[PDB]
């Protein structure tokens, strides 16, 4: 049931997200990203991501709605 | 506030007296009417019916806007963060009496009405310019100085502090005063002396900072100058050192003194052009006189032009007797071996020898004082000027 | 993980820098391009907390303060000037 639940999150992306920069993450699962539209906001993560992609300002996908780091 | 505008006895009369019985009695009357609602019916349906319902029919995300222009009552034309300006109307709940334009303002979301009004910050420019607090040493720091001293002080101290002897008359008092002398003669310790000793604002200001790599400020400076020292509250101006900047048109020549020719110019007619400033204590100090320009040199400018003598031997005992006050004296020194000789020497020199005491003395880490200490910080300032 | 598809479903969670608040549990705060708002606080957070030049978690719909934000690092405590152990040919006079 838990690998069934992994797949199942994959809906979100679909693929037409953004393209934005993850910043810097204040703690678990939540952080901060500077999106390619000139702002910036406060967002959380998945789950599913490793956490050894981080630092120096990763390139990252947001969603169009949400605005949250899939 | 505003509570009654009649002070024209401005003596003890009994019409002052009966007035201020009868606004007394008023007074009285209205806090005792008001008193007995408290009384029969105290009651608090005006603290945060109105405060609350209006913080309501108001908003939150009180977006920070931009005046425009002021039209009739109620609509104005107000400018986004970004440019978008909007013909929006106001609600009687700001102060209409603060709002002028080039303000900060609170707007709303879907019809951005202005809402609320932010208070202003402090300028830059008076932290800049505005000598903050009492510097320097108060009236017991002068050397020599009773004709100026009475000079500035009736001209500045004694008008403001007894204002009834001008509106007697009816006279006012005379406008501009220039401190002129050798070099060295006090001219700061006296601007900071009244500025110590005062109630007013003073400001202080340098000449050879009006000189800009931009072309013509300069002017801007000086009437950012004076309209902050009017707009701010009852304003001591100061300015030293306007000699090296504003003498005359020694050749009429271009070229940056043409440009310093139109700043002295707006420091004329700004000085005193137009529908006269009004609080606006000016004083000029200089240290050569001769070489300046008689157009600011005419009454209506200046009013009080006052020399700095140096004395000899009288005020000089007083004068080392202060730069030696807090130090040490050994028994070996006697000030008459250098107060009794010259009688010329500027209070910077008797500074300059009580100073040099401090390095002499230190300098090898002997003991107080020693006669010699003296002798070599004499004749040392004695290269000083001869040199 | 099966909840969360919808939780991330959601938006508005804006970050804001605040200059100095005032009275009332209200603070002035800018908005990274945009301009400067006043607000309102979180009934959690303290207007005592609120310390001036600070991030701020904020709504998208009535950017209502979310939680204070913690500063990256005091860039000059980040670059705090060296206190190295302090232990010249051409240079003697002068000493
Ligand atoms: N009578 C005096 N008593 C004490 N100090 C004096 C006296 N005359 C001059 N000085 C010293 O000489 C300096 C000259 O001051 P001032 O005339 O304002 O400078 P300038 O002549 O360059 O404008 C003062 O700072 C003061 O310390």
């Amino acid at each position: 049931e838990f690998l069934h639940a992994q797949e199942e999150v994959k809906r979100i992306q679909s693929i037409p997200l953004v393209i934005g920069q993850f910043l810097e993450a204040v703690d678990q699962n939540t952080a901060i990203v500077g999106s390619t539209t000139g702002s910036n906001y406060y967002v959380r993560i998945l789950s599913t991501i490793d956490r050894e992609l981080l630092k120096p300002n990763a390139s990252v996908a947001l969603h169009k709605h949400s605005n949250a780091l899939v | 506030a505003s509570k009654l505008p009649l002070v024209t006895p401005h003596t003890q009369c009994r019409l002052k007296l009966l007035k201020l019985e009868r606004i007394k009695d008023y007074l009285l009357m209205e806090e005792e009417f008001i008193r007995n609602q408290e009384q029969m019916k105290p009651l608090e349906e005006k603290q945060e019916e109105e405060r609350s319902k209006v913080d309501d029919l108001r908003g939150t995300p009180m977006s920070v806007g931009t005046l425009e222009e002021i039209i009739d009552d109620n609509h104005a034309i107000v400018s986004t963060s970004v440019g978008s300006e909007h013909y929006v109307s106001i609600l009687s709940f700001v102060d209409k009496d603060l709002l002028e334009p080039g303000c900060s303002v609170l707007l709303n979301h879907k019809v951005h009405a202005v809402i609320g009004v932010l208070m202003d910050d402090t300028d830059p420019l008076v932290t800049v310019m505005k000598v903050e607090k009492a510097p320097q040493e108060t009236y017991a720091d002068i050397g020599g100085l009773d004709n100026q001293i009475q000079e500035i002080k009736e001209s500045v101290e004694l008008p403001l502090t007894h204002p009834e002897y001008y509106e007697e008359m009816g006279i006012k008092p005379p406008k501009g005063v220039i401190l002129y002398g050798p070099p060295g003669t006090g001219k700061t310790l006296l601007a900071k002396a009244v500025a110590n000793q005062t109630s007013a604002t003073f400001l202080r200001v340098v000449g050879s900072e009006l000189i800009q790599k931009y072309l013509g400020d300069g002017p801007k400076l000086v009437r950012e100058l004076f309209r902050v020292a009017e707009e701010h509250a009852p304003s001591i101006v100061f300015i030293d050192e306007i000699d090296a900047i504003g003498t005359k048109r020694y050749d009429s020549n271009s070229g940056g003194e043409r440009e310093i020719q139109r700043t002295m110019l707006e420091l004329l007619n700004q000085l005193d052009g137009f529908d006269s400033r009004g609080d606006v204590k000016v004083i000029m100090a200089t240290n050569r006189i001769e070489t300046l320009d008689p157009a600011l040199i005419r009454p209506g400018r200046i009013d009080r032009k006052i020399e700095f003598p140096l004395p000899d031997e009288k005020t000089k005992k007083r004068i080392f007797q202060i730069h030696t006050s807090r130090m040490t004296l050994a028994d070996d020194v006697t000030l008459d071996d250098l107060i009794m000789a010259k009688d010329d020497l500027s209070g910077a020199d008797i500074k300059a020898i009580c100073t040099e005491a401090g390095l002499m003395a230190l300098r090898e880490r002997r003991m107080k004082v020693t006669n010699e200490d003296f002798k070599k910080s004499k004749e040392n300032v004695l290269y000083k000027k001869q040199e | 993980l099966r909840e969360e598809l919808q939780l991330l479903q959601e938006q508005g969670s804006y970050v804001g820098e605040v200059v100095r608040a005032m009275d009332k549990k209200k603070v002035l705060v800018k908005v990274h391009p945009e301009g400067k708002f006043v607000v309102d606080v979180d009934k959690n957070i303290d207007i005592n907390d609120v310390t001036p030049n600070c991030r701020v978690a904020l709504r998208n719909d009535s950017y209502t303060l979310h939680k204070i934000l913690p500063n990256k690092v005091d860039p000059l405590v980040s670059l705090m000037m060296v206190e190295k152990v302090p232990d010249i040919g051409g240079l003697d006079k002068q000493i």
